[PDB]
DNA sequence: TCAGAATCCCGGTGCCGAGGCCGCTCAATTGGTCGTAGACAGCTCTAGCACCGCTTAAACGCACGTACGCGCTGTCC
DNA sequence: AGCGCGTACGTGCGTTTAAGCGGTGCTAGAGCTGTCTACGACCAATTGAGCGGCCTCGGCACCGGGATTCTGA
């Protein structure tokens, strides 16, 4: 493969294949897969930590959509690369004026 | 015994904040996305997928703009979200003109 | 029936790196999924852009490096940054 | 089929949008600005069907059209 | 050393819409950026449709649909109507 | 005629929106009314824009189209006025608007 | 002697700056600036005088626009008068951060 | 020499001009100072991108493209510096 | 209300550097060629969906029941 | 801040139809195979398009004057 010769998990080849038939430019330099599907990776790993610590939190074993969109949510970052986009079944955080109380 | 005017409401944003679930009857829903659908082609069929699609973009896009909206009743100091507010809101999202 | 492809195997895998005990539904499965490829299209069209902006015909770990930093916010893409440079570390290392 | 979005939904969404409380006008004003969101939506979605010769308005007829217009979901095939 | 620009053909455009009409060429500039816009706008949605349908190849298919997609109502109609006025002259002739 | 323009009753070279199609990598192949469709659609909203800036240049007492009657034939479209909505013209500016609550009793 | 009343001039200086439509900051103390910011990301650049005015170009067309939906703000807020608060809510509704 | 404090280069009249053609009858005095920081954030969003393509171009000249291609990153699309 | 000056508007003349249209050179665009595989076509099997219907069981709707908000009217700073 | 008008709220009871189970219509969603048009690649040709040119015209600049109208008495 490719996969354990860079340290990944991810499909280099599957990522490779989408590069060049993607039609993003004439010739693909055999890197940029490489690179591409370890920063994929990484992103993929950083959800999952605050998904996984969010699972926990919530008491769960299973990772569901709260999870993700709490996670998603819950740092600026994510937040920011993720600000156009939204999640099936995943809520709002928890937030509420401070001026509505029963007073 | 009676719960204050307002009271209550707390409790409901607590719970709906809280949850995931879509708030749209989904039957309701349907049949209106056919109708503005009709509008456009005839003889459609939509997927199930296609349909819970839709319905999750029109809700949390709903709950985003009250979101904002809410926030244009507070700069007017008011508590009441008011047409003026959503008027304003997708204004300055540049939505409406 | 067609053999639909998805990063499943993989996400879970990874999963198994960060949470080693834990696991994932199939809702949150296709928006792990929906995430990978949507990435994939934003940097690669970046990286399609530095191209044409470079007149090179070309997409290299180069144009990849700079798409990256352009797309992602300044620590996220730090850690990009190094994770893409140490699989191609490795990588460019073997045969 | 507009009252058919019912004025305890639109309580469900203002409510989950931190709303306690809400005038009389929003109730239709929502239904205005619901009907304009989904004509959007299902315009450059019907696009894509008329586009891929097809009766089933697909997921990836409503996806693409979702993600032109900023907004975009995640998992329907994204 | 050849600068490539669309300014000869906003030239005789502007000319037969206002004969005694001029352009600065900071206007001139403008309408040139303008017209990578455009092509970049339809070209990419072009690239999106033959994409999202399995297919090889961007036909006029394709760029109507696109221009359908990003043009407003009326300014679809017009741009439309130049369109499969053209390709229809062009094959024929 | 030999140029594909005429053939196709265009000002705007389809040589070139041909070449540009096909150098800016957004399919395997490329059509041949692709090019035809598009150097019409380039020369209509050309054409539309040109069309209301000579009209703002004679609503500027001017025979030279400069970039305020440019953000003018933008701005007096409603249509033209959504497709570039989020898009700014050097020297366009804005259109004279002042708020009615501003204004003197 | 003459003196024109609080809000009389106001209304003619924007009658004035939107016939008009040269920029509104000064080129020399705008490259400085410029120059300033971008040393911090990478010392040594050099710049385009036709980049540094685009950048010019793209900042007041930029601040003209959130000005307008500033106003809209104050206005919806019963106000005459901009606070750094209409500011925020323009902002924050724009999805700004 | 160094370079300092050239946000404050951004002038009470340059900035009250600008709110003048956003069509403002009167400005609050708190505005001024918040109107800077706004510009500062802006124009650092801008050139961290067109200094990110000038790097890329192996450059030091920052070119009208290189702030051009940012601005339309950033969703400013920008006519008259090329593009 | 008349009275004045202030800034706006305008008319001119006046001076010139930016653009209108021409030119002449070279690579881009075109005249007619190939080889090849895309796509059309058009037939196949068959999820997946259509939308109708029903029994159920919550949610919708309505009137109710009273409180706290909207927002004008005033005044000071 | 005060002063006045009346709207949203929360709560008991009366009224509707969505959830979701269920199904056959008849498909048309998606699959796959052999044909030929069409496009990429090509060759060789002279045009089409661009930058060098050149001159003033339409613009912008300076200055006097009338026009508008705000605000002072």
């Amino acid at each position: 493969t490719r996969s354990s010769r860079a340290g990944l998990q991810f499909p280099v080849g599957r990522v490779h294949r989408l590069l060049r038939k993607g039609n993003y430019a004439e010739r693909v330099g055999a890197g940029a897969p490489v690179y591409l599907a370890a920063v994929l990776e990484y992103l993929t790993a950083e959800i999952l930590e605050l998904a996984g610590n969010a699972a926990r939190d919530n008491k769960k074993t299973r990772i569901i959509p709260r999870h993700l969109q709490l996670a998603v949510r819950n740092d600026e970052e994510l937040n920011k690369l993720l600000g156009r986009v939204t999640i099936a079944q995943g809520g709002v955080l928890p937030n509420i004026q401070s001026v509505l109380l029963p007073k | 015994h009676r719960y204050r005017p307002g009271t209550v409401a707390l409790r409901e944003i607590r719970r709906y904040q809280k949850s995931t679930e879509l708030l749209i009857r989904k039957l309701p829903f349907q049949r209106l996305v056919r109708e503005i659908a009709q509008d456009f082609k005839t003889d459609l069929r939509f997927q199930s997928s296609a349909v819970m699609a839709l319905q999750e973009a029109s809700e949390a896009y709903l709950v985003a703009l009250f979101e904002d909206t809410n926030l244009c009743a507070i700069h007017a100091k008011r508590v009441t979200i008011m047409p003026k507010d959503i008027q304003l809101a997708r204004r300055i999202r540049g939505e409406r003109a | 029936k067609t053999r639909k492809e998805s990063y499943a195997i993989y996400v879970y895998k990874v999963l198994k790196q960060v949470h080693p005990d834990t696991g994932i539904s199939s809702k949150a499965m296709s928006i792990m999924n929906s995430f990978v490829n949507d990435v994939f299209e934003r940097i690669a069209g970046e990286a399609s852009r530095l191209a044409h902006y470079n007149k090179r015909s070309t997409i290299t770990s180069r144009e990849i490096q700079t798409a990256v930093r352009l797309l992602l916010p300044g620590e996220l893409a730090k850690h990009a940054v190094s994770e893409g440079t140490k699989a191609v570390t490795k990588y460019t290392s073997a045969k | 089929n507009i009252q058919g979005i019912t004025k305890p939904a639109i309580r469900r969404l203002a409510r989950r949008g931190g709303v306690k409380r809400i005038s009389g006008l929003i109730y239709e004003e929502t239904r205005g600005v619901l009907k304009v969101f989904l004509e959007n939506v299902i315009r450059d979605a019907v696009t894509y069907t008329e586009h891929a010769k097809r009766k089933t308005v697909t997921a990836m007829d409503v996806v693409y059209a979702l993600k032109r217009q900023g907004r975009t979901l995640y998992g329907f095939g994204g």
